[PDB]
This record gives structure tokens, sequence and C-alpha cells, in this order.
RNA sequence: CGGUCUCCUCGACUAGACGUCGCUUGUCCACGGACGAAAUGCAGCUAAGGGAAGUCGGCAAACUGGCCGUGCACCUUUGGAAG
RNA sequence: GAGCAGAUCUUGGUUGUAGUAGCGAGUACUCCACCUGGAGAGGAGUGGCACCCCGCUGUGUGCGGUUGAGGACUGGAGUGGA
RNA sequence: AGAGUGAUCGAAGGAUGCAAAGAACUCCGCGAAGAGGGUUAAAAGUCCCUGAAGCCGCAACAGGAUCGGUGGUGUGCAGUGCUGUAU
RNA sequence: ACCUGUUGUGGUGGAUGUCUUGGCCCAGGUUCUGAGGAAGGACACAGCAGCCUUGCGAUACGUUCGGUGAUACGCAGAUCU
């Protein structure tokens, strides 16, 4: 477990779930070293965790 | 009983790869290399002077570019395997045997697919100009 | 010495299809991968093989069972770029999106 | 059927903790205990059973 | 204590290693060390090399019912090889020690050759297998004692 | 790979809580790797010409298959048979 | 309570079998990066070199975890939430 | 302890040393180990009085087709002891 | 190389020998539980304690007092001549 807890609180923190969280690549570090929701909160306000956009099920067809 | 299993009975094991001779074949044709002819496969019936290399090569083998001979059936063998060829052994008297064998017609067209063509002069004039001969 | 041993650049299209034929349609791409690596090493005379995953991502673009027919790759045999240990080359093969493989053959980069 | 796949369906409790002899030998549905026999005052034990008591003599 | 089953003319001249309890295959490790026996320091360490790379194998001489018929294996006159991979590691720090005992010793390594390596079947620790129609049975792991003799070369 | 109580339950095709695929949610974990990968096997398929000649026995597989329109026999306990 | 070769004898420890049979239901993994004592892989690989450096040579389709990029599964009578 | 819903069933398991003096320090390794070096009368090394048979590894030596066997017999040949031994 | 053997050695194994705070046996004495709460069962209680204790009960591995008379101890920590 590398960054489980933090994707656990980011999903909790950004009312998705963990299957659409990004957690940056080039940030991993500052974001192993989170450690609770308050920084978690404030990575989220920083951008090195983002909400993906939900994925399309498109009805034009 | 016998409390064994015998000789006699078959078994699993290898297939092919045997020494085998294929006795009584005849000649059809002993043809030319075609470096020195290239009219080797030509008969009483041709117009066209064509060598026994099909339309895209013999598959898997190639070219044929050596004196050829062209035996009745099958022989033992893939292509590309050395066969020797000796004289008959078991010799018989009828006219299959000593019959004289004159070859009228040597299908030359494609094996590799289905060849309607028995010459790519022949598949020129029926299928004339294309978009690749036009183009060239 | 050797040129063998010394940076390089080609550009090259392997022939995905006589590799993943026959094969298994679950694991097509695995094989596809593991040929990209071995054509690399054959060619680069490498043992570290780098692919990029945007050529990941392109052998895969037919998930499995569909992967490309063929693929113009970049093998760029590159020196380690930093270490303090010994010379060490290694080639970083990547894709080249090239819409027509027409009389494409192997090329050299600065040659 | 019989075995395996009839232990799945085996929940539930017929005896539980006796506050006699600590024992989960109390039948629950019938609050008798199987050990001791809690509810009435003297204590179950049989002289067919010398171990039965040693486990519980003074 | 600290016992070989191998008497030196001049322990000043040798380089000792032991392995305890080394959990790994003994019929593995037996045979790769068999193979080991007579070869010089530097043979034994390229040998090794190779056998981790898949060029060489090692013959299965004893140990082998079943054993896969090898185009490898005719390096020893034999037919039966395979690749012992975790045997092949730790008999590789097993000689690795050896030779850091020879380096400790004043002794060129490179100039020893393999004397007396060995192995012994160490205690086995049993686990549990469950079979058919509720038996059980058990998965005992067979581990070795390791130990080797490096001796300098006699020229 | 068995069993074990209840509740919520999206989109498209569809009669649909069938079946097939997809957003949300969750997951890639089941010991793996090479070699086109013998024989045999357990599974999926095909097969000319014939069509039960196979076999204790049409076993197994195959044929048919939804809906709409026309229409439907013997026998009947008048209800059916009947899709 | 006094002698073992047996009693499908009792208890214990073992052997061959045998590195064998196997570890094949639930579709599936791949690439880069980081985490390592090591994991793009060597035991003093080898020639100069007298360790630095410059050459040459070998490396098993490659442990584990987690981001990211792809490919897929669950498909609401769920592998979801109580 | 463990097993059984339960009534009940129910094991295996003793010994360092005089004294913990229970292994300092060194090299190598990630580390355990290992190689040294120590305690001690001795490692007797927290598995600790001794350590049998069966089985296994290794080295040396002797042989290796044949129920043409194990075993017996009478010699032989190698290796290996023992006893006696005149002037 | 493999096998068979014989030695030497090293492992696996725990037989043997020696002992024993244990049992078994015989003889003698007592039998002395409880509604003033027994026998048993729980949950608690130690600076570092899980188990065990015919230890103990919120005064909780112990309180008063007597006999003894410098320890106890696996670490520490203040009392004690
Ligand atoms: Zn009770």
């Amino acid at each position: 477990a590398g960054l489980k807890l933090q994707g656990r609180l980011a999903a909790a923190l950004l009312k998705c779930g963990r299957n659409r969280v990004w957690l940056d690549p080039n940030e991993t570090s500052d974001i192993a070293m989170a450690n609770s929701r308050a920084n978690v909160r404030k990575l989220i306000k920083d951008g090195f965790i983002i909400r993906k956009p939900v994925a399309v099920q498109s009805r034009a067809r | 009983h016998p409390a064994r299993v015998g000789y006699t009975v078959p078994r699993a094991g290898q297939n092919g790869f045997h020494h085998r001779v294929e006795a009584n074949k005849k000649i059809y044709k002993i043809g030319k290399s075609a470096l020195v002819d290239k009219a080797n496969a030509r008969c009483e019936t041709d117009l066209t002077d064509k060598t026994i290399t099909p339309l895209g090569g013999f598959v898997r083998y190639g070219i044929v570019r050596e004196d050829y001979l062209l035996i009745k059936g099958s022989v033992p063998g893939p292509i590309k395997r050395v066969m020797t060829i000796r004289k008959a052994l078991r010799i018989k008297t009828n006219k299959a045997f000593t019959e004289e064998v004159q070859v009228k017609f040597i299908d030359t067209s494609s094996k590799f697919g289905h060849g309607k063509f028995q010459t790519r002069e022949e598949k020129r004039k029926f299928m004339g100009p294309t978009k690749k001969s036009a183009l060239r | 010495k050797k040129a063998k041993n010394q940076p390089l650049s080609l550009e090259t299209t392997i022939n995905l299809h006589r590799v993943v034929f026959g094969c298994t349609f679950k694991r097509r791409a695995r094989k596809a991968i593991k040929a990209i690596r071995g054509f690399v090493r054959r060619v680069m005379k490498t043992h570290d093989v780098r692919i990029d995953p945007k050529l990941n991502k392109f052998v895969w673009s037919g998930g499995v069972k569909g992967v490309p027919f063929r693929a113009r790759l970049r093998l760029d045999r590159k020196r380690s770029e930093d270490e303090d240990s010994k010379k060490k080359l290694y080639t970083v093969v990547s894709w080249v999106p090239v819409h027509d493989f027409k009389n494409l053959t192997h090329k050299k980069i600065e040659e | 059927t019989k075995g395996t796949t009839s232990f799945g369906k085996r929940n539930g409790r017929t005896h539980k903790l006796c506050k006699r002899c600590g024992k989960r030998s109390w039948a629950v549905q019938k609050k008798r205990c199987a050990a001791c026999g809690y509810p009435n005052p003297k204590m179950r034990s049989f002289n067919w059973s010398e171990k039965a008591k040693r486990r519980n003599t003074m | 204590k600290a016992k070989y089953s191998y008497t030196p003319k001049a322990e000043a001249k040798c380089a000792k290693a032991r392995g305890t309890d080394l959990r790994v295959h003994f019929k593995n490790t037996r045979e790769t060390v068999k193979t080991l026996h007579g070869m010089t320091v530097k043979k034994a360490f390229a040998y090794l090399r190779d056998v981790l790379a898949r060029k060489r194998c090692i013959p299965f001489r004893r140990y082998g019912t079943g054993c896969g018929r090898t185009p490898q294996a005719k390096e020893f006159k034999h037919t039966r090889g395979r690749w012992p991979v975790k045997s092949v590691e730790y008999v590789q720090n097993l000689l690795k020690n050896a030779v850091a005992n020879a380096n400790t010793k004043g002794l060129d390594p490179n100039a020893m050759f393999i004397s007396h390596i060995q192995a012994n079947r160490a205690q086995q620790q049993r686990r549990r297998t469950y079979r058919a129609h509720g038996r059980i049975n058990p998965y005992m792991s067979n581990p070795c004692h390791l130990e080797v003799v490096l001796v300098t070369k006699e020229e």
C-alpha cells in the first residue's frame, strides 16, 4: 500500500470513489506525506488530486 | 496370456520419416535446365514458350532451374527432400510398364491458390490494363 | 571498439502480423510486446529495451486479439544519460504514427 | 445434502453459557443446562462418569 | 562444532563457508553442487551465471527422475538437466561468503578451486495439504545445509 | 467452485428482473513463463455422398425456434387436443 | 511386570515412490515511473591499467507494492451500498 | 491445548553448566548466518547430559550384463588386523 | 556420471545408560463445609504479567498482628539495619 490511504481519503472528500480519483504521478511523494483528511484537502486544492470526469454513455445514437 | 503386450499390437509412436522405396515409377519427361532452354515445359500444343516453374513459383520451393524429371504420381517425402532414383528391380512386362509416354500439356498454373492462367502473358491478356500496369 | 556499442537512432517498421498469427487471441498483445522486445534486442544488440507508454498504447489500440499489423518504431540506442557506473547503453523504443507504410524502409537519424 | 453443503446451514445455538458451570451447555430453548442442570438446585452428576466428577470436585 | 567433512593438508591455504536451514530444495542443490564440485572459483561463478541465464544447464544425475531432456546436458555426458534458480542463487551466496573468507585469510580467491562442496538434508518443516474425501496430507519443505571449502591452486 | 437472512437497485436492444453490451461502484485476484503447442484427454465447432446401415436402445448431437397474417385434423369429460 | 521378527500388533521416527502426480471453473493483462541491500540484473566477467580511466564481452520475456497511460471484467437478482 | 451443538472425549511435553561465565571484538553480508576470535574442564550454545538403529550427504577405496542373486562351500587375489615365533 | 559395497565424517532421528520436587502401594490419625452464604463458575486485581497459583476481591499476587531477623530479585524504584 503506497497511496491507498490517500486515495480513500480523496474518494471520500471528492464524493466520487477511488476509481475516479487522480493522484498526480509527479507528486507521489507529497501525496504520500498526506496523513490526514486536512492534508488531502490541501492537495485537492493544489491540484495534485483530481476528480476525473465521469466517463461517457452518450445518447445521440 | 501371453502376459506381455506383443510387437504385433498397434501402439502410438513415431509416424513418418521412415525409409521407404516407392517402386515402379514411370518417368514422363526429362526437361533441360531452364537457364539454357527457357522453353522446357512447352509441348506439342503450347504456343507460348514456358518453363515448368508455375506462376508464383513452386510453393515453399522457388524456381526450378536445373534438369528436371517428371515422375508419375507421388514420391516419398516432402519437397526439397533428396530422393534417390534407382533403376527398377520389380520389373514387369505390361504396356503400363513398357509404354512410351509423350506429354501433351504441362500445367504450370499457380499452385499457391487457384490459378486460372498457365502463363503470365495469358493472365495479362485476360486481365488487361490494371491500375498498377497503367501506372508502370 | 564496435559500432554495436555507440549511440544510434534507427526508424524501422516491425511487422507484428507475422508475430501475432495463429496466436491465442487473449494473448496476442502480450506476445506482441514480447516480440517488440526481442526485435529491438536483435537489432540494437542491447539488453535494456524500454518501450514508450505511447507505443504500448498503440500496440494495445485494438485490445488483445486486435494487434495492428505493423508499427513504425524509432529505436534510439542511448547513453545511460546519468550514472556513476560504467557505460551501459540502452534503447528507448517509441512509436512513429505514419499513416502510410509505403516505401518506408529502415532509416538512420543524422547519418 | 448431508455433509459439506448442509454444514453451511449450521448457524444458531442450541446451548449457550451456563451461569453455574460457565460451560456452553445451557440449552436455550428448554432453559436447562446439559451439564449441571442449572434450574434445579442439585448439581447434575452421575456415578457412570468418574471423569465428569473429577472435572468439578472440590 | 563447526566441523566439516574435509581434512585439508594446510587450512592456511583454504577458505570455508557453511549454510544451515537454507530453505532451498535439497534435491536440486545436491545436483548443483555435484556439478560445481571440482571447478575453479572463476569457472564456478561463470557456470552459475550461465545456468541463471539458461545458456547451459545443471545435469540431474541422481535426483532427476521425470526431469526433461536438454541439449545443454551434453556438457556432462548426460541428457536430463534443469535450471534450479533458487538453489543456484543460494550456492552463489555460499561461494561468495567463502570468497570473502578467503579474502579475509589473505588468499587470492581467483587462484583457489572448489574442493569439497557439499549439501545435507536439514530438518523438514511440515505444512498441511488438503486432499479429496476429507483427508489431510503433509507438505514438508525439505531444506538443506550447505558447506564449501576452497583450496588454493597447487602448481 | 459447496452452503448460508433481508433491504436498495441505472442506460440501450427486448415482452422482459430473460439474454447481450455500457455510465456509477468495485476489480484485474485466482501459481506463472516459453514452445503454435506431440499423443491422449476434457470442452467448442465444422464436415462431402448416404442418412440409424451404429447401438440393448436415434444414447449424444443435430433439425425447429420470436412475432404478425391465414389457418388447423382425429378424439373428447365439450373444458380441450392446439403453438 | 524377566528374552520378540511377525500379532491388518501399540507408540515414535523414517524411507522409496519423487523433485514425481500435480498446483488447468470464475475472459487479462501491458508500458513507463517511483519504493529496494539488489531487481534495466555479472563476483573480484575480460584486455590494456596500475584503483581511476578506456575497450570488449554476458544478462533468465524477469520478485513484490503503488501512482499514471492503455486493455478488459463486474453490469443493479452486481465483484456496489447496508 | 484440542475436538464435539452437547452429554462428554482428552493429549504431547523431564535433564546447559560448578558457576550465565548465555558467546565480547574482527571480516563479509541487507540480514540471518558464515570465517575468525572468545567463555568454559568441555560447547555442554537457551534446539542445551549421552546421542542408538533406520535413512541421507560427502570423500576414499573395491567392484559393477545375466536368481550367473542374498546366503552356504572350498580355494584364490587384494586390503587389513591378531597370535606365536628356533639358532 | 549412475549403481552396489566398506570405512571415515557430517546430518536427520531421539533409542540407551544414570537420575527425579512425580506416581503407585501399605499402615496410622482426622473428616474439620454451608442461609453468619459452601463446593463450583465468572469478571476483576501486579511499574514492566499473558498463563499458572488450595494467589487474591475495589483494603484485590495483598491489610492488622505474632514467630523469625537482613533480604527480595528477571529488570529497574524508594523503603529497610
Ligand atoms: Zn450449567
